[PDB]
């Protein structure tokens, strides 16, 4: 017989912050010996960027 | 694709100034040594090691 308006809350998340990583200086700050390491093993850690 | 960093350009040193030259002649030079079985312990600090 008699009707009502009710409203409710419905929160869906879209997105978080973007991060990227650098592969030579979280190894290290300035050493060149990481980066002869890493050259030498190859391509590790590109792809993850 | 790269990173951006600022090369340093000089270089500074700073040790502390006492100057009490630390007897490593004290041990090394010494005349008699104790044995294996009853070793002797000797501290050094507070001053520069060459
Ligand atoms: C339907 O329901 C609403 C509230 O749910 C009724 O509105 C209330 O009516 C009474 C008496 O008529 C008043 O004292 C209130 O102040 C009203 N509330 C309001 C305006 O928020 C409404 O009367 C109902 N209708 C029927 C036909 O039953
Ligand atoms: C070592 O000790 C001996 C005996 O006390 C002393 O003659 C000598 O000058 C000392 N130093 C060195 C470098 O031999």
């Amino acid at each position: 017989t008699n009707f009502t308006i009710s409203v409710t809350t419905e929160i869906l998340p879209v997105s978080m912050t973007k991060t990227s990583v650098d592969c030579t200086m979280y190894i290290c700050g300035d050493s060149t010996e990481c980066s002869n390491l890493l050259l030498q093993y190859g391509s590790f850690c590109t792809q993850l960027k | 694709t790269s990173n951006f960093r600022v090369q340093p350009t000089e270089s500074i040193v700073r040790f502390p100034n006492i100057t009490n030259l630390c007897p490593f002649d004290e041990v090394f030079n010494a005349t008699r040594f104790a044995s294996v079985y009853a070793w002797n312990r000797k501290r050094i600090s507070n001053c520069v090691a060459d």
